[PDB]
RNA sequence: AAUUGAAGAGUUUGAUCAUGGCUCAGAUUGAACGCUGGCGGCAGGCCUAACACAUGCAAGUCGAACGGUAACAGGAAGAAGCUUGCUUCUUUGCUGACGAGUGGCGGACGGGUGAGUAAUGUCUGGGAAACUGCCUGAUGGAGGGGGAUAACUACUGGAAACGGUAGCUAAUACCGCAUAACGUCGCAAGACCAAAGAGGGGGACCUUCGGGCCUCUUGCCAUCGGAUGUGCCCAGAUGGGAUUAGCUAGUAGGUGGGGUAACGGCUCACCUAGGCGACGAUCCCUAGCUGGUCUGAGAGGAUGACCAGCCACACUGGAACUGAGACACGGUCCAGACUCCUACGGGAGGCAGCAGUGGGGAAUAUUGCACAAUGGGCGCAAGCCUGAUGCAGCCAUGCCGCGUGUAUGAAGAAGGCCUUCGGGUUGUAAAGUACUUUCAGCGGGGAGGAAGGGAGUAAAGUUAAUACCUUUGCUCAUUGACGUUACCCGCAGAAGAAGCACCGGCUAACUCCGUGCCAGCAGCCGCGGUAAUACGGAGGGUGCAAGCGUUAAUCGGAAUUACUGGG
């Protein structure tokens, strides 16, 4: 139950970069962004509050990896949580391991960070975990094993993830590869051009 | 604690033309190799019985009787066969078929002569019959002592001693010496037996001329190793009912009855697509077949199976690639004479039933819950022979009879069910006459459907024999959609076999080019009913060489009956004629029946067409009729006692004799 | 049924025909008396009164017809009595 | 901190507003079906025929109540298998034990079912006239007699299931008699009722060497309470119909007898003439009730599977017996329907217990392992029994996680689809190249569910007492079905793992070709009669994902039964 598919082709869709080819290169082109989605690629994508209303979540969705149902109950959850709803919907995701993987420098693309955990390549406060979902809170010593260390992948991971905007909420290291977990982050941090109200009023009507 | 040398496993199955003595002579088997007795129904498809450490396998069911498919059926799942013999029928013309239709598989037997005590009960006479008839090469085994009524006992030459019996119920036997005269007669026939069992060992070979006695067990050797390769086929004897030469048979059992090793490996094919023999390894991947589904009261759901491979285990988990299915076989059993042996498993080459399984209906094959989802050989061809006319009667019971099948068609596929696709009427295939008489019995009592049981209709044809030309008008000018349509056509009779073919024989353009498709699908359509009774005009050429129109009025449809009218009329006037179904058929007979053969079928409204011959037999080829076809088994089998078979193709339609035309006006 | 407490079975056999026979027993004393009040005869009650008494106290506290049924008896039977005699 | 949450669209007209139906987008399911399908975790699993049922299992247990020996183990005066310590039979019940029989306790629980039942029901809340095994507190009893019987022996009828005579015998079986109050009866005075012994261990002493005796445990009877259970009354709520408006004779009330554990027309004689009913009786149809459950913003609507409470039923109708308790789920008698056996005379049985069969149906799974864990029965105990229960098997049925790779890759390959032939697109997609290896596979490692019981000891309880018994430690060897357990460690190679629907509008997604009111689609509006974004294929895309659809169905949208909230 993960997307699998041309990571790229998505992103293109939802007329941004989700950062799945994050890897090296980037502000994409070489990939062929944007006019051609399709093969009516050009075509004027003129749309309803539907279709806006949806392409918001759907793209959200497609920038953490995860699949309508868990991600309803995400919602559901951020419902069931006191605070504005769709903030609380976006911690919720933001306390995914995977997405704190990436977020540490770990991993190269969030697909990747995941790509550990599955792999029991990671471990919280001294237990091995590896389902993705796992909400992690603060407080938490997020890091790579000791075994398979300082590998391949983990090294440019760590590295271009310097180059990012680097978050707050996480102390990392890279000697040793461990990580705290320091805060939930804010609205305010992470964001812009995401616009919750919208993938509410979605499983709001 | 082996229990299971595989080497002394025999796996067989009694065979013979019916009367015989098949069944009673298995019972009686179910006597002697378990009446114990020591200081402490076939009830089922297969039994095992125990006979001198040796157990013993059986399925007796044959019957011969039309139907066979399931004779050659247990026929390849088992390794040998008794083909028993009715000793007083000796003037035997049906003693046969059951045999040539054994080697026809590739399996070895023994002959039995079974009532050596009924009047006419003349050894010889079989063995003078046993390559007359079929013409293998039988070797005399026995030699009875009083022929008839004068049933005492019997000498076995290959180990020439002899043995007697003081009465019937099967008790006051014993092994007394030859009784003053006789023995000579013996020697000659030991000394043939010997000699015959010299085409098989050298070793008994030499020892014959040099003047040495080939040992004992060396001389078995040769008349096992010969039979075993379908070369020879041992003979014995002794009347089933009075218990005699039973014992003596049973041993003739072990003694050259194949074991589940001395016979050829079973062919299968992988999920790729590749032949490859299924070896008797009792710890390879497991393969097994099934044959007989029976529902227990007490068990339920009963698979009888005939294990090739590997080794099937109680409270396990197989897999039928038959039918995608992971069954969960979770009892083995083993069918003693008597009761249910519970056992825990069946090795490679062994036979039972397993309980559980539920899609596992008849010629399943059964692997490992992981071994090579692999699928046995078993592909038999037993056509049908025989069908009938079954109308249930008021659309009630048309439903009792769709569950009839439902069911009664997994119980037994050696049949076919289809719905006339010309008009309604069901067609039941068979096999014979008595098969589907007796589904007759069931299918209308324990399923209470009570329908019609006639003969099949014939799909007739219409056509005409002089041309014509007719006109085809159809203007209704009163005051707006006017529907003003008209045409002449040319009708034309063509060969018997031409077929459909219109003309677009328009000069400038009298008639539109747009509507002229229309006026086709009228004329192709009106040739539906037939202008006699009803059927599909068929055998002719038409030609569409004029017609007018309107410039507002005329319409696509207009034309279309016009046309429609233009045939709706030719056909009519062309003096029609009742065409019909002609069949080809082939007889395979012994010119012996042959003369009246031909006669009957010429007394069938049919005529001859050739002979040229094959095998032992003669093949007959000619047309008839399939209203003056039906039921044709039960009377070819008739001028030839069972030694006729026949095939049948279509061909033609063809003229009724006119007798037969004014017949039809129904 | 086969299941071994047949056997209960033939035990309350036995029991009721010997409840049977008591209790038979205990009425037919207490239908003596009625019969003496129900005539007029004071004292012959009173007399088949006492005779019951201790069949009735008895036949209860050994269960088959325990306590009050016997209250209620000796109870209303006397009432009886002191009735019109 | 703890119900803080309410969305509309399409379609009447040439156009409009309104009215008004119809239709869709959401959630939900004990589902089914079509296509497709990797793993696990947890739940679920005959909704129809309260249809019929082969077989096996589902209730036993105590020898510390009893006469006992038939089985298998042992021993034994004494006889022997002898191969002069290894030991075999006559027996002998001598004790460890145990078939059959008596007795005791349990078979009124557990488990199944929803058929009946619109009130001998359920929920909510009060009440009084009651009984209550086993557990429990208090106080007394526990004296002395008797006659039986099964088992068994003889003889005997039966095919069998099961009897028939006559013996003989035991007890915690039965019955007397004594005793008798804080019991019952009675204002009182009086009167009246009960019972069972059994084991363990013991110095002196000793006797009919079995024991009396001493002591300890456990049982037996009695009344009073406790607790638990149960019966019982009352008012309120508890579906639809008036195209049912009248109902009722034990009927409503009285009295008196009788009745029950108890109040009571519960039953009867007698008197009264009442009693119920538009606040809906009666009649007819339907239904187990609840906690809950689905839906909704809420109010409502719909519902009452699994889990838990109550009720009801046990093939159908009827009935009592035994008992603390039943009018009994594997009890009894009758009647009925029905099947089985039979030697023909006569007999046996009821899966709505677990599994399984047939039948019905769109549909619903194994004739599994285990008493190791909790729990129930009998027992002092150990034990035995337990289809309760714990588990495993089957099914994507649901929910929940996981995987099916992760990077990197360009003038952007070929092929395919479009193309105004410039190219576009599929597409970082592939392939190439690095890197990872959870989960399936292999092989090792390896928790917890295990508390207790068993002996050894140490005491402290009692007692004549250090024996024995109760608790307490102490020590020692031990008790899982699951089970290749969870979890962990390695081995190999991307290796074994993607599919379904949609793309005219509602509605996220479009072009080409085929077709020509045909073939067909279609939830509504409506597509199709030669350039079809609607049919069918392809390319492309959109949504979902080991699921996707489709059908079925409840609520929602419906302010469209409008209390909230309309006319």
């Amino acid at each position: 139950a993960r997307y699998l598919g041309p990571k790229l082709k998505l992103s293109r869709r939802e007329g941004t970069d989700l950062f799945l080819k994050s890897g090296v290169r980037a502000i994409d082109t070489k990939c062929k962004i944007e006019q051609a989605p399709g093969q009516h690629g050009a075509r004027k994508p003129r749309l309803s509050d539907y279709g806006v209303q949806l392409r918001e979540k759907q793209k959200v969705r497609r920038i953490y990896g995860v699949l309508e149902r868990q991600f309803r109950n995400y919602y559901k959850e951020a419902a069931r949580l006191k605070g504005n709803t769709g903030e609380n919907l976006l911690a919720l995701l933001e306390g995914r391991l995977d997405n704190v993987v990436y977020r540490m420098g770990f991993g190269a693309t969030r697909a990747e960070a995941r790509q550990l955990v599955s792999h029991k390549a990671i471990m919280v406060n001294g237990r091995v975990v590896n389902i993705a979902s796992y909400q992690v809170s603060p407080n938490d010593v997020v890091s790579i094993r000791e075994k398979a260390k300082k590998q391949s992948r983990v090294k440019a991971a760590l590295e271009l993830a310097e180059q990012r905007e680097k978050p707050t909420w996480l102390e990392v290291d890279a000697g040793k590869m461990e990580g705290t977990f320091k805060r939930k982050p804010e609205r305010s941090d992470l964001s812009a051009d995401i616009n919750e109200h919208l993938i509410v009023e979605l499983y709001s009507k | 604690k082996v229990e299971y040398d595989l080497k002394r496993l025999r796996n067989i199955g009694i065979a013979a033309h019916i009367d015989a003595g098949k069944t009673t002579t298995t019972e009686r088997i179910l006597y002697y190799t378990g009446r114990i007795h020591k200081i402490g129904t076939i009830t089922a498809a297969v039994t095992t019985c125990f006979w001198k450490d040796h157990r013993i396998n059986i399925i007796d069911t044959p019957g011969h009787v039309d139907f066979t498919i399931e004779v050659e059926r247990s026929m390849r799942v088992l390794d040998g066969a008794i083909v028993v013999f009715d000793s007083s029928q000796g003037v035997e013309p049906q003693s046969e078929t059951v045999w040539r239709q054994a080697e026809k598989y590739k399996v070895p037997r023994i002959a039995f002569a079974n009532k050596m005590d009924k009047t006419g009960a003349d050894l010889w006479l079989v063995i003078r019959t046993m390559q007359e008839r079929l013409g293998a090469r039988p070797v005399v085994m026995q030699l009875p002592i009083g022929r008839e009524d004068t049933f005492s006992g019997i000498i076995d030459v290959l180990r020439m001693k002899a043995y007697t019996y003081g009465n019937d119920l099967g008790t006051d036997i014993r092994e007394i010496p030859i009784p003053e005269e006789y023995l000579d007669q013996a020697r000659e026939y030991h000394e043939k037996l010997v000699e015959v069992a010299a085409d098989f060992d050298e070793n008994i070979m030499l020892k014959y001329l040099e003047g040495e006695e080939p040992t004992e067990e060396e001389l078995v050797a040769a008349i096992r190793k010969g039979t075993i390769d379908l070369k020879i086929t041992p003979v014995f004897l002794g009347s089933a009912l009075k218990n005699k030469g039973v014992q003596l048979l049973l041993d003739a059992v072990v003694d050259y009855l194949p074991s589940p090793l001395d016979i050829p490996p079973i062919k299968g094919t992988t999920p790729e697509g590749e032949v490859v023999e299924i070896h008797p390894d009792p710890n390879g991947p497991l393969a097994a077949l099934a044959f007989k589904i029976m529902a227990d009261p007490y068990v339920g759901r009963l698979t009888f199976i005939r294990v090739y491979s590997g080794t099937l285990t109680s409270g396990s988990y197989v897999y039928n690639t038959t039918k995608g299915r992971k069954e969960r076989v979770a009892r083995l059993l083993r069918m003693h004479a008597n009761h249910r042996e519970e056992v825990e498993e069946l090795k490679a080459g062994d036979l039972g039933a397993v309980v559980g399984l539920k899609e596992t209906i008849t010629g399943d094959t059964l692997v490992g819950e992981d071994a090579p989802r692999v699928i046995l050989e078993s592909i038999e061809v037993p056509e049908p022979v025989i069908d009938v006319a079954i109308e249930p009667k008021t659309k009630a019971d048309q439903e009792k009879l769709s569950q009839a099948l439902a069911r009664l068609a997994e119980e037994d596929p050696t049949f076919r069910v289809s719905t006339h696709p010309e008009t309604g009427q069901t067609i039941i295939s068979g096999m014979g006459e008595l098969h589907l008489e007796i589904i007759v019995d069931r299918l209308k009592r324990e399923f209470k459907v009570d329908a019609n049981v006639g003969k099949p209709q014939v799909a007739y044809r219409e056509t005409i024999t002089k041309p014509v030309d007719v006109e085809g008008k159809f203007i209704r000018q009163t005051g707006g959609r006017g529907q003003y349509g008209h045409v002449k056509i040319k009708v034309e009779p063509l060969p018997r076999g031409s077929g459909f073919e219109f003309v677009n024989a328009i000069v400038g353009g009298v008639i539109p080019k747009e509507y002229i498709p229309a006026v086709q699908k009228g004329i192709e359509e009106a040739m539906q009913s037939g202008p006699l009774i009803g059927f599909p005009v068929v055998d002719i050429k038409v030609t569409l060489y004029d017609g007018s129109y309107h410039e507002v009025d005329s319409s696509e449809m207009a034309f279309k009956i016009a046309g429609s009218m233009a045939i709706k009329e030719a056909v009519q006037k062309g003096d029609p004629v009742i065409l019909e179904p002609i069949m080809r058929v082939e007889v395979t007979t012994p010119e012996e029946y042959m003369g009246d053969v031909i006669g009957d079928l010429n007394a069938r409204r049919g005529q001859i067409l050739g002979m040229e011959p094959r095998g032992n037999a003669q093949v007959i080829r000619a047309f008839v009729p399939l209203a003056e076809m039906f039921g044709y088994a039960t009377d070819l089998r008739s001028k030839t006692q069972g030694r006729g078979s026949f095939v049948m193709f279509f061909d033609h339609y063809q003229e009724v004799p006119k007798q037969v035309q004014e017949k039809l006006i129904k | 049924n086969i299941k071994s407490a047949k056997k209960r079975a033939i035990q309350s056999e036995k029991a009721r025909k010997h409840n049977a026979s008591r209790r038979s027993m205990m009425r037919t004393f207490i239908k003596k008396v009625y019969a003496a009040i129900e005539a007029g005869d004071k004292a012959a009650a009173q007399k088949a009164f006492n005779e019951m008494q201790p069949i009735v106290d008895r036949q209860a506290a050994k269960g088959l017809i325990h306590k009050n049924k016997a209250a209620r008896h000796k109870a209303n039977l006397t009432a009886q009595i002191n009735k019109l005699a």
